[PDB]
């Protein structure tokens, strides 16, 4: 059962990479509301 | 002890001394490996030496070096080099990683060589070093009585020997163990196995185990026939019903197969079944007669339209052309759907006369949604407007032939010969505009009647209409041919209809051809990529519109990341708002399986500078979330309700109407804000025109079928993608571009009822359950698990979601089987003591037969 | 057994959002072109 758990740990690591999308989306919405 | 001097002494003579030298090394292989690694090349060089007989013990040393070095691929090779010292049963972190690494590399080669040969697991096509550990790991899991890792890896390994051989030894035949085993094999392999041929054999091999029918699960065998679409397995189910005689078990199989099967499989269940013998009680069941009878009668018993709130909506104004009259007519036709109530057309004179010429189509086609399900008097409703009786005009006459298409769809073999004769009369030419209107409703009616069945006569009759380049019926001919080509279809018709789109450039034609080219490819997945590439490479706006729906229908069901990358790049790079709207709507059809991630994607697309992008994501959110959970999608559609754009608020109200069905009475707290906006937006003149026009249908969808019917798409009852439900939702995407298509939505409305009927014929009795249920059916628009019984759980309306806690009382003449099977269309529970009074009440279903 | 099914279901979000953050940068470049027209 460790093969699924160790593979799932990568999803938690890539979860913090999703956080980079919120920084770009909020910066993009500031340009959309400006125009 | 120290392996450093011993490894350098392996270049001398007396190989018998080398045997004793390797004995003391095996202790430090996990310790000094970081040091002696300088002598590692001398270990590998001896393996290829023919005079070196110690390679059995030497393979264990090198297996623990390269592994700790960080190379997982090398640890598999040196471990299986000897095929002796390696012990898979030994429990350690060294062996378990090598096993998991060999399986990971085995799945990559299994998804490739499977195309050339399916027997590769019995042959040398794969190097046995991959299959050596893979075979020993499965045998170790079988001895540990663990079916989670054994069956899960078997689906990834693409080996038919594991599931077939191991299941025979694990048979516990209660007899509920073999049902869950296949359920674990069916659920996982869909999201795991990427080849439709491998999962086709898994369902086929599992049929031979349950073929004896020892009171096993028929729903498991029914999903095999529906997915494979095999005529032999469908007939084989009734072959066993002749040996073992059960009236309850044979019935539930018949009601289930008729709904999920296409038109091609119904011929095997009727025509082919008659030649080999059948059951006189089960013959009419497979013909779809009781299916339509249940939907019409269950809605008539409990029916609340609440016309008080509707009177204030349709009395606001007589202007705004038909957009106001179409909104109230299409919405009201949903409330009476299946109940056969003409009170909107009959009892109210003025609202019919205020309509325009083409507006009379909605008033006439509204009865098609209302009377849908009537196979007897459905023609008498349109009788005055049928050809030969003339009509008030020729614009309204065309809607009568379309009203027969909504009611008789799939049953319209009788009307198929009747509707095509009108097309031939008008196939020559047209001198007036209303002449094509009569041909428009005729081509759409025959397309629905022949929907699901391939007919060369309908394809050739509508092909001559396309040659005339009609600006009205041109789309009707394309939509009619696409419904006959559903499924695999005709490969020749793919390039022929695609050529006519490039030769003839027309808005109402090419757009209909683009949708027609999407319908001809259904479930083909990569087989339709040839047509998708031609649409993406072309810069035409209409060809890019149909490209998304072509991806939507073929890639629906099981999700695919390849279809996501296609729909994402088109909705961004392309500047066409209509194409961006089609790309975001097409994404919902692929996501129908997982409704939890649908709102998260919409939230990313909820903020944009384009209105059509936000309008497309609005309705696409309600497609998958209609009959599913995750009520938080309402808050996603809240900012779209405040959008000053007119058509965005229209699609937002419709999307809210789909999710909020049966969500009232302390289920969803947002039901109070949506009920106020019904009368508020219509009466207020400060809102948008299309905003109040969409709020009419929004109030009509929640009240459709008298608060009863719900939108069910990709559920556990059907087992696969509903053909009639997915096509109707595509037509709604086109509203004010040509003329509202919302009449096609009636295919997705089904009532929610729980009743046992009998074990032989139609009954519809009246009894009581008294099990835990939420309060829904007794909560109608006005002017925690407590194990507490409800008022009446029999029939009524309630909700399919929270009904899972409803049990079945055994104190009556019936008996529970599935412990709330929860299938509203099939119903017909088991009767342990027939020929006893059920307090039966004969319904009006005889009028629908 | 839900750990095996939900494992591959999470990669669909990582697949879309990987190319979706790149589309926001392409949109940001289009907003800069529109910003030059505003001046």
């Amino acid at each position: 059962e460790q093969k699924i758990q160790e593979t799932e740990l990568k999803i938690r690591s890539k979860t913090e990479n999703v956080r980079r999308l919120e920084a770009q989306r909020n910066a993009l919405n500031d340009k959309v509301r400006f125009i | 002890t120290t392996a450093a001097p011993l490894l350098a002494l392996l270049r001398e003579n007396q190989d018998s001394v080398k045997t004793y030298a390797l004995e003391s090394i095996n202790n430090v292989v996990d310790q000094l490996w970081s040091e002696i690694s300088n002598e590692l090349p001398d270990i590998e060089a001896l393996y290829d030496d023919d005079t070196f007989s110690d390679r059995e013990m030497a393979a264990l040393i090198a297996s623990k070096v390269y592994y700790n070095l960080g190379e997982y691929e090398s640890a598999v090779k040196y471990a299986l080099a000897a095929k002796d010292r390696f012990d898979i049963d030994e429990k350690s972190q060294f062996v378990e990683t090598i096993v998991s690494k060999s399986i990971e590399m085995y799945v990559q080669e299994a998804s490739k060589q499977y195309t050339k040969d399916e027997q590769f697991y019995t042959k040398d096509i794969i190097d046995p070093k991959l299959t050596s550990i893979f075979e020993r790991m499965i045998e170790k899991c079988l001895k540990a009585s663990e079916l989670k890792l054994a069956l899960g890896i078997a689906l990834e390994g693409y080996r038919l020997d594991i599931i077939e051989s191991a299941l025979k030894s694990k048979l516990d035949q209660s007899t509920s163990e073999n049902v869950k085993i296949i359920n674990y094999l069916l659920t996982l392999a869909i999201t795991t196995v990427t080849n439709s041929k491998f999962r086709s054999s898994i369902l086929r091999k599992s049929f031979d185990f349950l073929m004896n029918m020892p009171n096993c699960d028929y729903l498991t065998l029914n999903k095999v026939v529906v997915n494979l679409n095999d005529a032999g397995l469908a007939l084989q189910l009734f072959k066993k019903l002749k040996e073992e005689n059960d009236e309850g078990l044979s019935a539930q199989i018949a009601f289930d197969l008729v709904s999920s099967a296409s038109q091609q499989l119904l011929e095997i269940l009727v025509t082919e079944l008659t030649a080999q013998g059948y059951d006189p009680a089960l013959l009419n069941i497979l013909s779809g007669l009781p299916t339509c009878d249940y939907y019409n009668t269950f809605l008539l018993n409990n029916k609340n339209i609440d016309i008080g709130l509707l009177n204030k909506s349709k009395s606001s104004l007589d202007g705004k052309f038909s957009l106001f009259h179409t909104a109230v007519s299409v919405a009201n036709g949903f409330m009476h759907a299946g109940t056969t109530d003409n009170s909107f057309i009959k009892a109210n004179l003025p609202w019919l006369g205020k309509a325009q010429n083409w507006a009379k189509f909605t008033a006439t086609a509204s009865l098609g949604v209302i009377h849908k399900g009537n196979l007897l008097e459905g023609k008498k409703v349109m009788a005055p407007y049928l050809p030969g009786s003339r009509a008030s005009s020729r614009f309204i006459k065309g809607g009568s032939l379309y009203g027969l298409g909504l009611i008789y769809a799939g049953f319209g073999r009788d009307t198929t010969d009747y509707l095509k004769n009108i097309i031939v009369e008008n196939s020559g030419t047209s001198g007036d505009e209303d002449v094509d209107v009569l041909l428009h409703g005729a081509s759409l009616g025959i397309g629905l009647a022949a929907m699901g069945s391939a007919n060369i006569e309908v394809y050739e009759a509508l092909k001559e209409v396309l040659y005339n380049d009609s600006a009205t019926s041109g789309e009707a001919a394309a939509l009619g041919m696409g419904l006959c080509m559903l499924g695999t279809g005709k490969p020749e018709a793919i390039h022929d209809m695609f050529t006519y789109s490039q030769e003839t450039q027309h808005g109402n034609i090419t757009r209909g051809l683009a949708v027609g080219l999407a319908l001809i490819n259904y479930g083909r997945q990569e087989l339709a990529d040839d047509l998708i590439t031609k649409m993406l490479a072309s810069d035409e706006s209409l060809l890019r519109y149909g490209g998304a729906f072509t991806i939507a229908l073929a890639y629906a069901g099981t999700g695919n990341n390849s279809a996501v990358k296609r729909l994402l790049h088109v909705a961004v790079s392309d500047s066409n708002d209509d194409v961006r709207r089609a790309a975001v709507i097409a994404l919902g059809f692929v996501l129908l399986r997982d409704y939890t991630t649908v709102p998260r994607i919409v939230q990313l697309l909820s903020k944009s500078h384009n209105a059509h992008v936000r309008c497309g994501t609005a309705f696409a959110l309600g497609i998958a979330c209609a009959g599913k959970g995750l009520q938080s999608a309402i808050d996603v559609l809240d900012p779209l309700t405040k959008d000053p754009v007119d058509f965005v608020r229209q699609a937002a109200m419709i999307a809210l109407s789909m999710i909020l069905i049966q969500q009232t009475e302390k289920l969803n707290p947002q039901v109070a804000d949506i009920n106020k906006n019904f009368l508020s937006v219509i009466t207020n003149k400060h809102q948008e025109g299309l905003a109040k026009f969409g709020a009419c249908v929004a109030q009509g969808i929640m009240n459709a079928g008298g608060r009863n019917v719900t939108i069910q798409l990709e559920n556990a009852d059907t087992g696969t993608l509903d053909t009639k439900s997915v096509v109707g939702l595509v037509m709604f995407s086109q509203f004010w571009y040509w003329f509202p298509l919302a009449h096609f939505l009636s295919l997705s409305f089904t009532p929610t009822t729980v009743i046992g009927i009998r074990g032989s014929d139609q009954a519809i009795p009246k009894f009581q359950m008294n099990c835990y249920a939420k309060e829904d059916a007794f909560s109608y628009p006005r002017m925690k698990y407590s194990s507490k019984p409800y008022k009446v759980d029999n029939m009524t309306r309630i909700l399919p979601q929270q009904s899972r806690y409803i049990s079945f009382i055994k104190d009556d003449r019936f008996v529970p089987v599935r412990k709330f099977k929860g299938n509203n269309g099939v119903v017909v529970l088991r009767d342990r003591e027939p020929k006893e009074p059920v307090a039966l009440i004969e319904t009006v279903r005889q009028m629908k037969d | 057994y839900f750990k095996l099914k939900k494992l591959e279901k999470e990669y669909e979000l990582l697949t879309l959002q990987e190319d979706y953050i790149k589309d926001e940068q392409r949109h940001l470049k289009r907003e800069l072109k529109r910003a030059q027209e505003e001046v």
